[PDB]
């Protein structure tokens, strides 16, 4: 699996690493 | 100069404002989203 006039990407709350976790 | 510059916009970011319960505490932790506080 493969933006700044005003949008904001907020970071999912879990992390990729994490939702590896998971 | 030939020379090349790349030109990123000005750091902006929701501040988000990280409150206790009110009647639990009256302490504030402000959140500055996706910028460090060296440019803060
Ligand atoms: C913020 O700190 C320095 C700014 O001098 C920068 O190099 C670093 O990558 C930044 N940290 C981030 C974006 O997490």
């Amino acid at each position: 699996v493969t933006k700044f006039n005003g949008l904001t990407v907020l970071p999912p709350l879990l992390t990729d690493e994490m939702i590896a976790q998971y | 100069t030939l020379e090349i510059l790349d030109i990123t916009p000005c750091s902006f970011g929701g501040v988000s404002v990280i409150t206790p319960g009110t009647n639990t505490s009256n302490q504030v932790a402000v959140l500055y989203q996706d910028v460090n506080c060296t440019e803060v």
